[PDB]
């Protein structure tokens, strides 16, 4: 790797330096390459790792919409561009996908990290569906439907129904049904289901986690308007 | 530092 | 419809 | 090259849904690649060249700016990601003027055209200017300069005062006067004279040309009431 020379230490000053930059691509590269020294991550450095790839796959996938909006409206260049994001795109699905495979998921220390990793692999297979066709898009939305159910799993044994992660979870895993798995029960029963246990227990909380998961109650809520 | 042309 | 927001 | 196998009109339309899809970068490529056809650009392409390199070198100069401030406040992390940054500026920078100097500029143009890139290689190595430091960056100040005085002759000569890239030319030779060249009465000259000089050649403009005209106009006031 690019950064296999670079101190891990180094690598994640520069991907903090990288974000005050706002320059996403070299943030993503210096977690890259912080994540390859093999050892596990803090929360922080998850989270920049997590910040880093949505920013460069976020533009990515906005320009993608951009594109097929335009090349459904209508020679082959519109087409040719768009693959041409596309497989962009899905370079930087699969090197997201590769650092949770090699090697962070199995080295994760605790339940919360897998809980994330496992996450992070949904998501990004789901963004692989998002431009996926025929028999690879089959393949690809059963690995993101493995991966955030073995997710599932974990946050239900180990985790608190309040639990921001399990609920952020819960909530891309019903889009997940939703959006690309034409499964709206589902993702209606998933989310309805994650909003009443959290619910349930939201007494218990203190001031700032009580804010922190009706937040994500109320993304759930937003779903589940659309869908019903 | 002082704006230039925006285009 | 909208993911996690981060 | 990567674009030697495409036609040039593919380039030019790709560069187009390149801007709709805000991928200066790829816009940049697009337009190298077809500016490499040796054909005169058209007014149009021109400005679609300008657009994609100024996007991609802004970004550039934005990050450079905060890792700049960030190593002035302050291991020798900043300082490293600072001159990667740096460097890949300065790439881009000596890139434009390369497509500037090998294609662009010729003796036999019209008035507009030539104005037009005289003005931007002068812009270029403003850009390069502004992170040079010692007698290298006063050779790179000289050449800007020379760039600029050829391109504000040919625009006195040949344009009226209210032309847009006449105006244009002499707004950023006066921000380079007052940013880079320690010369603020000159700039403060150069933008008064300009303004009155298009002022009193308005009453000549049809209502589009004096929105154009206009336009470039209060940005000159804006920096003149900025500086006095
Ligand atoms: N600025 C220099 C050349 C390209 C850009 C101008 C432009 C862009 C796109 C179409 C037409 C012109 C431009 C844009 C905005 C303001 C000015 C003054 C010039
Ligand atoms: N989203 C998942 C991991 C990273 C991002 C969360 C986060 C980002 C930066 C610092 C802390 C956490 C995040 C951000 C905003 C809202 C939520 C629900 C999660
Ligand atoms: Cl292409
Ligand atoms: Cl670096
Ligand atoms: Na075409
Ligand atoms: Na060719
Ligand atoms: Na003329
Ligand atoms: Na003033």
């Amino acid at each position: 790797g690019a950064m296999g020379s670079m101190e891990r230490a180094s690598l994640i000053q520069k991907a903090k330096l990288a974000e005050q930059a706002e320059r996403y691509e070299d943030m993503a590269a210096f977690m890259k390459g912080a994540v390859e020294k093999g050892e596990e991550l803090s929360c922080e450095e998850r989270n920049l790792l997590s910040v880093a790839y949505k920013n460069v796959v976020g533009g990515q996938r906005a320009a993608w919409r951009v594109l097929s909006s335009i090349e459904q409206k209508s020679g082959p260049e519109v087409r040719e561009y768009r693959e041409k994001v596309e497989t962009e795109l899905q370079g930087v699905c699969d090197t997201v996908l590769g650092l949770l495979d090699s090697h962070l998921i199995k080295e994760a220390g605790d339940a919360e990290s897998r809980v994330f990793y496992l996450k992070m692999k949904g998501d990004y297979y789901r963004y692989l569906a998002e431009v996926a066709t025929g028999d690879d898009k089959k393949r690809i939305i059963d690995s993101a439907r493995s991966a955030y159910q073995e997710a599932m799993d974990i946050s239900k044994k180990e985790m608190p129904p309040t639990n921001p992660i399990r609920l952020g979870l819960a909530l891309n895993f019903s889009v997940f049904h939703y959006e690309i798995a034409n499964s709206p029960e589902e993702a209606i029963s998933l989310a309805k289901t994650t909003f009443d246990e959290a619910m349930a227990d939201l007494h218990t909380l203190s001031e700032d986690s009580y804010k922190d998961s009706t937040l994500i109650m109320q993304l759930l809520r937003d779903n589940l308007t659309l869908w019903t | 530092r002082t704006p230039s042309l925006p285009g | 419809t909208p993911s996690l927001p981060g």
